[PDB]
Order: structure tokens, then sequence, then C-alpha cells
């Protein structure tokens, strides 16, 4: 995270950690949405063109964690994956569209004062939330700059910005699953996500309930705090009929 | 059902420091 | 498992992000 804040303990308690198992790198982040499931970016999983291509086997989650890289004893819990389901129709060729993944912890999670899931929002609240001007949030331990890692958790605060804005900010194709946040060049504020902190979730505060809505991951950008560039995140209620039904499927 | 309310601010009528900025937001 | 390890490293790295690699943030 570019231009964060240290988060505060129990601050994100829905953010996950995805740990590499051989060789130990943090990959990338990613969220609670139940004591059994995760939800992060398909980019971090899989990606070709890398000869990236994950299995369950292969990754581990840290869940309540605050500080990057200490093991945090008796705060951290740690879960094996028993499943992954990557989008269907994750295009990894173009522009990373339907940029989204599950996964199911073996064993459920306990929640603690540092481990709690995140709402997924409902129509309207998609709705009446996602709006540009509004303000969400973004956290991880990716790095401070684009090419540098941070001691703990980082957090942001960005603004959603206009279609028209985000589509005229770029070359990419920007379609419909995705939306873009962060201020314009002279907004005087600045900020972004950056590496390792895609699959992080993007979260909103309902001020009708108190309530934090994962509003969108972190998917993709053009390096990290370019000027009149912004931050792309996968459109967390457009797809959630495939939510649902992987749910709802898999995973009795 | 338990979801989306934190333990150390929301459970505890507690706001962090940083959430006023996102209300303001709503607002403008 | 939880079971003090001490064979977990507390000093790794974070990975790359093909992620923050799009477009003008192609790297040569
Ligand atoms: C990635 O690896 C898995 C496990 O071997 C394999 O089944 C899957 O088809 C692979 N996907 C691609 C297209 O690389
Ligand atoms: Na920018």
């Amino acid at each position: 995270i570019v231009e964060g804040s240290d988060a505060e303990i129990g601050m994100s308690p829905w953010q996950v950690m995805l740990f590499r198992k051989s060789p130990q790198e943090l990959l990338c982040g990613a969220s609670l949405i139940s004591d059994r499931w995760v939800l992060t970016a398909a980019h971090c999983l899989l990606y070709p063109p890398w000869d990236k291509n994950f299995t369950e086997n292969d990754l581990l989650v840290r869940i309540g964690k605050h500080s990057r890289t200490r093991y945090e004893r008796n705060i951290e819990k740690i879960s094996m994956l028993e499943k992954i389901y990557i989008h269907p129709r994750y295009n990894w060729r173009e522009n990373l569209d339907r940029d989204i993944a599950l996964m199911k912890l073996k064993k459920p999670v306990a929640f603690s004062d540092y481990i709690h899931p995140v709402c997924l929002p409902d129509r309207e609240t998609a709705a009446s939330l996602l709006q540009a001007g509004y303000k969400g949030r973004v956290t991880g331990w990716g790095n401070l700059k684009e090419t540098g890692q941070p001691s703990v958790l980082q957090v942001v605060n960005l603004p959603i910005v206009e279609r028209p804005v985000c589509k005229d900010s770029t070359r990419i194709r920007i379609t419909d699953n995705m939306f873009c946040a962060g201020y314009k060049p002279d907004e005087g504020k600045r900020g972004d996500a950056c590496e390792g902190d895609s699959g992080g979730p993007f979260v909103m505060k309902s001020p009708f309930n108190n309530r934090w809505y994962q509003m969108g991951i972190v998917s993709w950008g053009e390096g990290c705090d370019r000027d009149g560039k912004y931050g792309f995140y996968t459109h967390v209620f457009r797809l959630k009929k495939w939510i649902q039904k992987v749910i709802d499927q898999f995973g009795e | 059902a338990d979801c989306g309310l934190r333990p150390l601010f929301e459970k505890k009528s507690l706001e962090d420091k940083t959430e006023r900025e996102l209300l303001e937001s709503y607002i403008d | 498992y939880a079971a003090i390890e001490a064979s977990l490293s507390e000093t790794f790295n974070t990975a790359a992000d093909p992620g923050r690699r799009l477009g003008e943030g192609s790297k040569p």
C-alpha cells in the first residue's frame, strides 16, 4: 500500500495473508467471508505468462495477523486450503477481467477479536455505497512504492472514480466487473494499492448499519500511485452469482 | 449475522482513526 | 497445526504482482 498508514489492531479482521509454502514468500492479500471461505484475486493464484499455477497444497493462509513477518503467537491462525475455485471466465491475456477466486479452508477458523468475516453486499448496498466520490478502504502488506516492504498491515482510504474517468485514464478495456478508485493528480491526496496487495479487500462501512462490506477485490493497476492513473478492483457484487454458486454447490 | 462488525470497534462501540474520512465522503 | 515450529521464516519476501504490471506498469 502506497501512501497508506499503519493499521490499528483488529481494524481489519477479515484481512487474510496468502502465503507460499516453498519457498516462503508473501503472495498477496485476501479476505475472510465466512468461517470456511476466503476470497482473493485469481491472478494471485494463476497467471500462465509467468508459469504461475498454484494448488491447494502449494499455499497457506494466515489469518488475524498484524506484523507482516513476525509469527503472532496466540493471535494469528494458519489454515490449509481444501479447494481452490478460480472464476471460469477469468481472462489473463488481455485485462484481468473477472479477476476473482475462492478458497475453501480444510478446517473452519475460529473467530477472535483478531479474526472476523466481512459482509458481501447485496444489490442495493452495492447500489447505495458504490458511487464515485465515496471512499472505501484498502489493506495489505504489499510494497510501499512502485519498485520497500511494510513492517505491519498498511491501510489507505481511496475515493471511487467516475467510469468515464477510469476509461479515459487507460488504453486497457474496462469491463463492467471492474471499478477504479484513487485520487486525481491535483486532488492533493494520493495513495494506491501495490505489489502483494492484490486479492486484498476494498471495503466500505454502511452508514445505515455500521457493517463493513467488501465492495471490491484489489485487482490491477498500471504501476502504483502513478499520477493520472487509478487502481482497479474486481466488482464483487457483479460476481455475486458465481460466488453464490461455488458456495452452494461445492462445500456443503 | 455476526459479519461486518469488528470485535474491537463496532462491538465495543468504538471508532478507528479514519472511519470519519469515509462517512464524510458520503456527504460529498 | 499451531505447535511452535520455529521452522517458519520471519524474514521473507513480498512476491511479484502481475497485477501492478499491466499497461504502462509493464516493466522492461
Ligand atoms: C494448472 O495446474 C493444475 C494442476 O496440475 C492443472 O490441473 C491445471 O489444468 C493447470 N492449468 C493451467 C491451464 O495451467
Ligand atoms: Na493515481
